């Protein structure tokens, strides 16, 4: 009968309708973010939209530090993002306890994707409503950006976009990557990649940013942290005076 | 297909869960309740509606206390918030049992949000229909968070839910603008009384009764207690003075 | 696992699953049983749709629960032998617990109880079988015949039939059998049971099976060469009179 | 609370065919067109990596995986379902054979054991069938090289040459003439490359082709020297550089 | 909605014509348009936009004093008594929506007429409350 | 009639209400009148029992859970057994672990917490029973009004049952009167009996129709029935 | 303490002062009569600014340290930065119920920017206390005379290290179960620094 | 509420039969045909695998005949995936019987165990019934050769000749005329081959899509020899039967 | 179908609403409470003359001092009767005394509200409420002779004279004026036979109805066929008097 579209069951076209509708829930916040991969570090920059003046800007953020070495940026409704953050932190804890060494980004991304797949396969569960971008630097592999989805399809990215204008930023970065033929930014300093990402994001969205519209996460060698507002203002001032 | 609102975990074609929206709409049919984040602590306030005079005055209360420094004020389905604050008290007790440090406010927020969203993942559980303005004082300072039935919480500098939710937020914005540098708790309690009186104008048909409570370091040194004696009367007639 | 209730009280008061199991039984093979002074006979028929079914390894329609009490069923054959297994294991447990061979009344009560429980427990449909229990109590020569319905109601019958066309066999037994004057010989009981069967089976001497139960741990199964022997004089006495 | 979906989600249609099984077959027949063929001295299993976005890394995604150093797996259905399947199959294979018998199970028993999971998925209530179709290739010292295809229904069939995906009909109807009784590993890999050439619709190079071979026990990749009993893993996977050498051999 | 099988493409013509008359090239800005729907969850997003119908006044179920006011208004023509406690009647009705109170008045009058009384009383009003309410079945006081 | 959104208890109406709870409250309304009230030092319950026929009996609409507490019934009889059993379990636990007699407000909180877990999870149904808890602790005499929705509030007096809420006006007119009455149990009981009489519609109060309980410091919880209640008729 | 299992013993001691707390131990692990490892480490980094030393059964101490590491990393990941009392709390809660099986003495000391440096000790029973200094282990039973008289409050780093060597010299020389090198950890606002001594110098005085 | 998505597998129809087993008995007809003939000297099990192609492997490939014990073999007609679990449980039960009694398990015991397994799902659990029907063949000292059949309903009867699967009626009608009580193994084999030739949907009869299992008892007494006819010996009987 | 333990807009639960009217599909059981004891009678309703009178037993003895009748569908009450006997015997074992009749009835009626899915907080399983109503009768040392009505809704009444089943409306009406506090056991049996005859389907004899009694000294006792026959003869004499 018509109960196909309600639960995660196959459809006459061979489609999982619930998982398809889950993706449309990731654009509710219409927050555009992108992450580039530097020569030795990674930086992820996301729009920071504060709807009401009653909000405290410090607490509102879609960037969660999973561990001392792995950072994560998540797009979608925040409560499900926080559930995913809790599970990811707990699983990083469990892996560090059981194996004794800090886990690489790909392992965490694969485990969260497997969890989302278990969510999809079990009928009584509903799929996660978020899209998670795992970002970190792996001394065993190198800088890496990993993006999963509600279905569980994860794959490393040279540079990740998201939000309503994900396609436009994707082409904007693809033109640069296809003209420079390099798989990563050649800028050695984490200082330069931040301005590169901000400049490309500004040219893509066509908007000008202030101290509070954007939140930048930086993952250096064995260190992840979120820059404060003064840091973003200084970066924007440097960009404005440079170009 | 129809019936996308019959169940809970089902996603609508636009990606918005429907039972949560109905819970939100059930929240607004509740008594107004505001909270002010003064510089040193927080100041809660409730507008418990006096029904037929058979109800005993100054006895039924709605500002529930968690531990010593966390207060909970709820609107909407009052029993559902009762159960939510009960689970929150159990979590705080467990944390103090196995960490012997009083639960910090953001940690309590994480626990309550994770519990709330646990009830909007399945098909065999009704989402909570209560919005809370829980807050208090901890080691790092003061925090005031509003929780929503979708499981999303934010670090507000002031919030209010109820019939007069919209009117209360306008006066909250006016108070914040009038005192950008901050606000003292002593004036905050009087301002909260004034805000509740302005919100109650929508429900002037029925009688009102005001109960207020505040947690602070300057006076209560991290202890939560109600307002009794001449202070409550002073706030009441100050707020009635401008009327 | 499965906790959903399957038997729900209908607005008219009946249980739909139980009254559907009644019809499920109504489509089964006809089984009839009569009792004499010291002999009880359980007659049964078999399906004639398909042939080439051997006799040696074919499961007997009348299953031996104990040496003194036997059971015959009608309706869904799949579910009935489960009741047979439960009755046998319960009889062994009763022997272990009470140091006494089981009685017909107690075994019938247990079967009615398990059918009642399946009509009660959630996630389980009621049995689609109707059973006939016959036998002799220890140190007693009185034949006891018991019928158990899927609804869980059990009663004693001097002569009862179940299955398809059971109304015809019932009305036949209502006039060619006397409750107050039972037949006095095993041969008379067998003749009555056979003549009852031809009212419905209408040929099929090959697939007519009859079990005769006798006291003092005596249960026999008459073979075809005796059933056709009875049929001979029965059909001889039918048309000439 | 628990799981209230204890009832089976696969129900026999009045036409006499399983719904979810015939639905997963449709979900399988569309997607990546993979293939694998068996030769005398080895088995070659090939698939094409459809790079979704050109900013992604097809290297991170493993279209083919190693069930055992002898047995590899190729799929043509849904990614995450195949990943969960391969993880579970590796775990249960370890539990059933490495713990109890001490070595790696042969292809025939491993395929039945992994299909056990899928044939339980179509049975256990509250879950949907896996949307993947598995191509299992492996070798053993007694039954030799063997290739097995696993359907979402749980049924597995021994096939000398196979293909599943969008181009399944064309590849299947084209492999009969390609295949004969006697074959060589390089002959088999050339056959697979020629067959996959038309079924690809994007850029053709070494990066867009995922190719693995089960051949002789190479000791270089074994990771140790000194035991004459074992001579290395028979399952090896070509890199982009390895495959873009026979690519122009057409 | 998009559809290839079949659709109601005729009514949509009137809908778009109404949209173009409300806003677009023609305004005239002197023709106010009121609209009283019942299911606002079905209306097309274009018709709910600003420029078109701007104010969306919410009509809630009557408050407690509102019920007393409604009962007082709808009991003018009928020959009421002087001992009817409107407050008690208003409290008796809980989530009674508007016309559900006029029905209460009508039923109370009908009951008073049936019992032969020349004027209604509080008892007739309570009986009407029980008549109109979800106790439309009533009877059978079994097991409370 | 029932609508689409009735289903199970775990389902929200588009307006934002639970139809299960509303049906429970309606079943509460359909029950008999059990008006009760309290003074500073006394708490009085008045119950009107119902008989099926002439050759019938009357339900014990007054259930005692401890010497310092009592219960009243305004709905489904069998669930009252479960609720009273839970209240007695907690009262005995308080006696055996704390030695402290259960506070009336604490009893109401426990009752609402219990009533929730059927309406919060699938498989449960709301308790269609209305409790009027009375009692006396070191603080003073208290009275509550339990509802299937989990709402519990403390009032001087109330009345839950068929047209019982029509007898609230008698309490309201005399609310300022019976409050200032202390140590006068008989006259307070008389006022309660006057209150219930306003809710009568067909038959008057008799010996077998009036069940009265009262609690206090000098007066422990005692149930009046039979000829012992005729003096207050 | 079972029969034949590996035990730590020796001596562990941590002293607070103005700029933080210095915690000390040795490198000898004596298993019954024999000495198995003479270059091992008794210092466990449960957090960057929170440090813990081990005494008692080696396996029990290592397992409880791993569990404390797991819980502390959970706390810093989700809730916020840890503190000395939380580190002592997780240790006490881990040790309490399984005291029949788990039997070890733990000393935890950490530096913070608010309450400066604190030392918390967990005896065999499992209690928690705050002290300017604390000792544990069989080898620690001898220096009770020295450290208590020679201890001072709000000392400096050089005086603290001087006291630590002048106290552990007797621990090493007077008990054979304690020996090898002497390991030092310095917890200050600047950071954590690792210092190691040698047997041939602190003995020469 | 987890109700609207339930299909109520174990529910009685208004007239009074189950519906899921009803459609399982239709799913059986859409599977490959199988034939079982009871001969005096032995039992022959043959089946025609469905979906056959030039790329189907035949060297080591048995999908319709399965071995449960050295004396007992079964024929599968239906969904092979669901049949695998039943086969494994039957093998486990037979080995447990050998554990308990140290004597060859009689066919009836295993047939009951499998029928009970099917009935348990047809009764409770709310799960779909197994859509597979078996053909049991074996030997013992109890009743000699035995030839039962199974059903998704879980009922079993003895048969001197059965054919479950596609065109069951045609095969039964063809075999009933030619069936006597005195064939040797070869006569039963040729009868089964002729029946398969006359019931198949293709034109010819190639050795690729036919499987044979035979039970023989020769010089050795008390132990029969179970041989699964490989293709090399399979193509031999084709010329003997004249089909070639 | 939808919901099992679901309420209704009228506010009465389902199932029990259906069960309360499913009793009328069963037999007729009648009891009368007198100061000298309680007289119970039932309607065997042999579906065929081939049934046995002593086969179907619609009257059981929970205890020497407490017995009950049956109505509606009989099968469900077997669980009720087993639980009632277990409760009575366990109370005797625990408290070395007979269980009070009202307490036993309470301990029986609680089982009638156990229908539900996925019970949480304790393991209790039941699909539907029992569709059988019982007439608990017995004697006690505090109140005396009692006659209760174990409804499937969980509520129970003390009853002076009750008829349940088919005659729950016809026979019950006559009991209103035919009962008095001075009624004797003999006249109670005569009245029960008369009311059964009025509600009889066929002619009444010792094979169509079965009677019982409860007494303080003799306890529970099932009336034999001979005494039932002479009771029938006495009723025949009584009816045609003038």
């Amino acid at each position: 009968a018509g109960y196909d579209r309600h639960i995660t069951i196959f459809s006459p076209e061979g489609r999982l309708y619930q998982v398809e509708y889950a993706f449309k829930a990731t654009n509710q916040t219409n927050i555009n973010s992108l992450a580039v991969r530097g020569k030795d570090c990674t930086v992820v920059i996301s729009q920071k939209k504060v709807p009401d003046k009653l909000l405290d800007p410090t607490t509102v953020s879609y960037i969660f530090c999973i561990s001392r070495t792995i950072g994560m940026v998540v797009n979608g409704p925040i409560p499900d993002a926080r559930n995913a953050a809790l599970r990811a932190k707990a699983e990083a804890a469990e892996f560090r306890y059981k194996y004794g060494y800090d886990m690489p980004c790909d392992v965490l991304a694969k485990r969260m994707a497997n969890l989302s797949q278990i969510y999809t396969q079990r009928a009584y569960m509903r799929p996660l409503g978020v899209i998670l971008t795992f970002v970190s630097v792996d001394e065993e592999l190198g800088p890496s950006i990993y993006k999963t989805d509600p279905a569980g399809y994860y794959v490393g990215y040279k540079a990740t976009a998201t939000g309503p204008k994900q396609q436009e930023i994707t082409t904007n970065l693809e033109n640069h990557f296809k003209k420079s033929k390099i798989d990563h930014i050649n800028e050695e300093s984490w200082e330069k990649v931040v301005e590169f990402a901000i400049t490309h994001m500004i040219d893509a969205l066509g908007t000008e940013f202030s101290k509070n519209d954007l939140e930048v996460g930086v993952a250096t060698k064995d260190k992840f942290f979120t820059l404060s507002a003064e840091n973003i203002e200084e970066r924007l001032v440097a960009i404005a005076e440079q170009d | 297909g129809t019936g996308y609102d019959l169940s809970n975990s089902v996603f609508s074609p636009d990606g918005r869960n429907f039972q949560v929206e109905y819970a939100v709409k059930a929240v607004e049919n509740g008594t107004t309740s505001i909270g002010i984040k003064c510089n040193d602590g927080v100041v809660f306030a409730v507008e418990k509606l006096i029904t037929s005079k058979l109800l005993v005055p100054q006895k039924n209360v709605k500002i529930q206390v968690v531990d010593r420094h966390i207060g909970c004020v709820y609107s909407g389905l009052i029993p559902d918030g009762r159960h939510l604050v009960n689970r929150g008290r159990e979590e705080a007790a467990s944390f103090k049992k196995l960490y012997k440090t009083p639960i910090p406010i953001p940690a309590f927020a994480d626990r309550l949000g994770q519990y709330v969203q646990a009830h909007t993942l399945y098909n065999s559980v009704r989402p909570f229909g209560v919005s809370t303005i829980f807050g208090g004082v901890d080691k790092n300072g003061a925090h005031l968070y509003m929780l929503e039935p979708s499981g999303s919480y934010w670090g507000y500098k002031g919030a209010a839910t109820g019939k007069g939710r919209q009117s209360a937020k306008a006066e909250l914005e006016k108070l914040v603008d009038h005192h950008p540098e901050g606000l003292s708790a002593r004036e905050a309690v009087k301002q909260a009384a004034k805000i509740i009186y302005l919100a109650h104008e929508d429900n002037k048909e029925k009688d009102f009764e005001l109960e207020i409570s505040w947690c602070s370091l300057s006076e209560t040194n991290g202890l939560h207690k109600f307002v009794k004696g001449d202070l409550l009367q002073e706030a009441i007639d100050f707020a009635q003075k401008e009327i | 696992g499965y906790d959903r209730a399957l038997s729900i009280f209908s607005p008219d008061g009946h249980i739909f699953q139980v009254e559907y199991a009644l019809e499920a039984v109504k489509r089964g093979t006809c089984a009839v049983g009569v009792k004499g002074k010291n002999c009880v006979v359980l007659g049964c028929e078999r399906r004639s749709t398909l042939k080439l079914q051997d006799t040696r390894i074919t499961p007997s329609k009348v299953s031996k629960i104990d040496s003194h009490v036997v059971l015959s069923f009608s309706g869904l054959n799949a579910d009935s032998r489960i009741l047979i297994e439960k009755a046998r294991v319960e009889a062994q447990s009763h022997r272990l617990t009470l140091e006494d061979p089981v009685t017909v009344e107690y075994l019938t009560r247990y079967v009615a109880g398990v059918q009642q429980r399946y009509t009660q427990s959630g996630g389980v449909r009621p049995f689609g079988v109707s059973t006939l229990i016959a036998g002799f109590d220890p140190r007693d020569d009185e034949p006891k015949l018991y019928q158990t319905e899927p609804s869980g109601i059990y009663s004693s019958w001097s002569a009862q039939t179940i299955g398809r066309n059971s109304k015809t066999v019932r009305e036949f037994l209502e006039k060619n059998y006397d409750r107050k004057e039972p037949p006095a010989t095993v041969e008379e009981c067998v003749k009555l049971t056979v003549r009852s069967l031809l009212e419905v089976v209408q040929t099929g001497a090959k697939n007519i099976e009859i079990t005769v139960v006798k006291p003092d741990s005596d249960i026999v199964a008459l073979s075809s060469e005796e059933i056709n022997q009875y049929v001979t004089q029965i059909e001889q006495e039918k048309q000439e009179q | 609370m628990t799981d209230r979906y204890s009832f089976s989600l696969t129900t026999f249609s009045p036409s006499g065919k399983l719904g979810q099984i015939d639905y997963a077959l449709t979900a399988v027949k569309q997607g990546v067109t993979s293939l694998g063929i068996k030769a005398t001295n080895g088995v070659v299993i090939a698939t094409e990596k459809k790079s979704s976005s050109p900013l992604a890394m097809s290297e991170t995604l493993s279209k083919v995986s190693l069930l055992t150093p002898d047995i590899g797996a190729v799929y043509s259905g849904m990614g995450p379902d195949y990943r969960v399947l391969v993880d579970k199959s590796r775990k249960v294979a370890h539990t059933s054979y490495k713990r109890i018998y001490g070595e790696y199970p042969p292809t025939k028993l491993l395929v039945s054991e992994v299909a056990k999971i899928m044939q339980e998925a179509t049975q256990s209530g509250g879950v949907r069938p896996f949307g993947v179709s598995l191509l299992i290739a492996g070798h053993d010292e007694f039954n030799g090289f063997s290739l097995y295809q696993v359907d979402p229904s749980g049924s597995y069939f021994p096939w000398k040459a196979t293909a599943i995906g969008k181009g399944s009909v064309a590849a299947k109807t084209f492999l009969e003439k390609r295949w004969n009784d006697e074959l060589e590993l390089e002959d088999a890999i050339h056959i697979a490359l020629l067959t996959l050439k038309e079924s690809v619709e994007g850029e053709f190079n070494g990066d867009t082709i995922e190719l693995a071979i089960i051949g002789d026990e190479n000791p270089d990749l074994l990771g140790y020297t000194g035991i004459p009993t074992d001579k290395g893993p028979r399952f090896r996977k070509l890199t982009s550089q390895e495959i873009n050498d026979r690519l122009e051999a057409l | 909605f998009d559809s290839e099988k079949s659709g109601d493409r005729e009514v949509q013509r009137t809908m778009l014509e109404l949209l173009n008359q409300l806003d677009g090239f023609s305004s005239d800005d002197r023709v106010k348009v009121l609209a009283a729907t019942n299911r606002v969850d079905v209306l097309d997003p274009a018709l709910l936009r600003s420029g078109r119908l701007d104010r969306k006044i919410e009509f809630p179920l009557p408050s407690e004093d509102s019920r007393a006011q409604i009962l007082q208004i709808h009991s003018r023509k009928m020959t009421t008594d002087d001992d009817i406690n409107w407050q008690e009647l208003a409290r008796s009705t809980d989530e009674f929506n508007g016309a559900q109170l006029k029905a209460v008045t009508v039923e109370a009058g009908m009951i008073a007429l049936r019992n032969g009384q020349s004027s209604v009383k509080h008892e007739d009003f309570v009986e009407g409350i029980s008549e109109v309410q979800a106790r439309k079945s009533k009877s059978v006081s079994f097991y409370a | 009639f029932r609508n689409n959104y009735d289903g199970d208890t775990v389902t929200f109406s588009p307006t934002g209400r639970l139809f299960q709870v509303e049906y429970a409250l309606e079943a509460i309304k359909q029950g008999s009148v059990t008006v009760g009230l309290r003074s500073n030092t006394h708490a009085v319950l008045v119950a009107l029992k119902r008989n099926a026929d002439e050759l019938s009996s009357y339900q014990k609409k007054i259930i005692k859970c401890d010497e310092h507490m009592g219960l009243s019934l305004a709905g489904l009889a069998p669930d009252a057994r479960v609720l009273s059993n839970y209240l007695r379990q907690q009262c005995n636990y308080s006696s055996l672990v704390f030695n402290r007699k259960l506070a009336v407000e604490r009893a109401g909180h426990l009752l609402c917490d219990k009533a929730q877990k059927n309406t919060q999870s699938y498989g449960g149904r709301p308790y269609g029973v209305g409790l009027l808890i009375i009692g006396y602790d070191k603080s003073g005499a208290h009275l509550l009004e339990f509802q299937p929705s989990g709402n519990v509030t403390e009032l001087y007096g109330t009345a839950i049952g068929a047209r019982s809420q029509g007898a609230k006006t008698y309490l309201e007119r005399t609310l300022d009167t019976f409050i200032k009455i202390d140590g006068n149990p008989d006259e307070l009981i008389k006022a309660g009996v006057e209150a219930i009489s306003q809710s009568l519609r067909d038959e008057s109060l008799t010996v077998d129709n009036l069940s009265i309980a009262i609690v206090g410091k000098d007066t422990p919880f005692t149930i009046y029935d039979g000829e012992a209640v005729a003096k207050y008729i | 303490l079972k029969k034949g299992e590996v035990s730590l013993g020796t001596s562990i001691m941590a002293v607070t002062f103005k700029d933080g707390v210095i915690l000390g131990a040795d490198s000898r692990t004596t298993t019954g009569a024999y000495i198995a490892n003479r270059v091992t480490d008794k210092l466990t980094r449960v957090h960057d600014k929170i440090w813990c030393c081990r005494s008692g059964s080696a396996a029990d101490t290592q397992a409880i340290a791993d569990i404390v590491q797991y819980h502390l990393e959970l706390y810093t990941s989700q809730y916020g930065t840890p503190s000395t009392e939380t580190a002592a709390s997780v240790f006490k809660e881990l040790c309490y119920e399984n005291k029949d099986n788990l039997t070890a003495g733990i000393i935890v000391a950490g530096y913070d920017d608010k309450n400066k440096g604190e030392v918390y000790t967990i005896p065999l029973g499992g209690s928690v206390h705050k002290l300017p200094y604390a000792i544990a282990g069989s080898g620690s039973t001898f220096i009770y005379g020295y450290c208590d008289k020679n201890f001072r409050e709000n000392m400096s780093k050089e005086e603290t290290v001087d006291f630590i060597k002048h106290s552990l010299s007797q621990a090493i020389k007077w008990d054979g179960s304690s020996g090898g090198v002497i390991r030092m950890v310095v917890l200050t606002a600047a950071g954590v620094e690792r210092l190691i001594f040698y047997p041939d110098e602190y003995e020469q005085l | 509420g987890s109700r609207r998505y339930d299909s109520r597998t174990t529910i009685f129809s208004p007239e009074g039969r189950l519906y899921q087993v009803e459609y399982a008995l239709e799913s059986i007809s859409h599977a490959g045909t199988a034939i079982g003939i009871m001969a005096s000297d032995g039992i022959v099990l043959a089946a025609e695998r469905k979906v056959t192609s030039t790329l189907l492997e035949q060297d080591t490939s048995t999908e319709k005949l399965y071995k449960l014990n050295d004396k007992i073999a079964v024929a599968v007609a239906g969904l092979t995936a669901d049949a695998e679990i039943l086969i494994n449980t039957a093998r486990i039960h037979a080995q447990n019987y050998l554990k308990t009694y140290n004597e060859d398990i009689p066919v009836e015991i295993l047939v009951r165990r499998l029928s009970d397994i099917k009935q348990g799902y047809t009764q409770h659990g709310g799960l779909r019934p197994f859509g597979v029907s078996f053909i049991y063949a074996g030997y013992d000292d109890r009743y000699g050769y035995q030839l039962y059949t199974s059903n998704p309903s879980g009922n079993y009867t003895g048969w001197k000749a059965i054919s479950v699967g596609a065109n069951t009626s045609a095969a039964q009608t063809l075999l009933q005329m030619d069936y006597k009580d005195d064939m040797k193994v070869d006569d039963a084999i040729e009868l089964a081959l002729k029946t398969l030739s006359k019931t198949t949907d293709s034109s010819a009869l190639t050795y690729d899509r036919l499987e044979f299992a035979t039970i023989r008892k020769g010089a050795n007494d008390g132990e029969v020899y179970q041989k699964i006819f490989k293709p090399q010996e399979i193509k031999d009987i084709l010329v003997k039967t004249g089909i070639t | 179908d939808r919901g099992v333990s679901t309420f209704s807009p009228e506010g009465r639960l389902f199932q029990v609403e259906y069960s309360l009217e499913a009793i009328k599909l069963g037999s007729t059981a009648i009891g009368i409470a007198t100061k000298e004891g309680v007289v119970l009678g039932v309607e065997k309703r042999a579906t065929s003359p081939l049934l046995e009178s002593d086969s179907i037993e619609k009257i059981v003895e929970i205890d020497r001092h407490i017995g009950c009748a049956m109505s509606g569908l009989t099968a469900d009450a077997r669980s009720m009767i087993e639980h009632a006997r277990t409760a009575a015997v366990t109370h005797n074992l625990y408290y070395d005394e007979d269980i009070n009749v009202e307490s036993l009835t309470q301990s029986v009626c609680d089982l009638a509200l156990r229908f539900g899915e996925g019970a949480s907080g304790e393991e209790r399983l039941m699909s539907r409420p029992f569709g059988v109503a019982l007439l608990i009768a017995g004697h006690d040392a505090d109140d005396g002779y009692q006659l209760f009505h174990a409804e499937p809704s969980g509520t129970f009444y003390r009853y002076n004279a009750k008829a349940i089943g088919s005659g729950s409306e016809g026979a019950q009406a006559e009991l209103l004026n035919e009962w008095h506090s001075s009624l004797t056991l003999k006249e109670a049996e005569l009245l029960v036979l008369k009311i059964l005859k009025q509600v009889m389907e066929e002619k009444l004899d010792e094979n169509n109805a079965q009677l019982s009694c409860i007494t303080k000294q003799d306890g529970f006792k099932i009336y034999d066929n001979e005494k039932t026959a002479e009771l029938i003869k006495e009723l025949k004499e009584k009816e045609a008097a003038e």
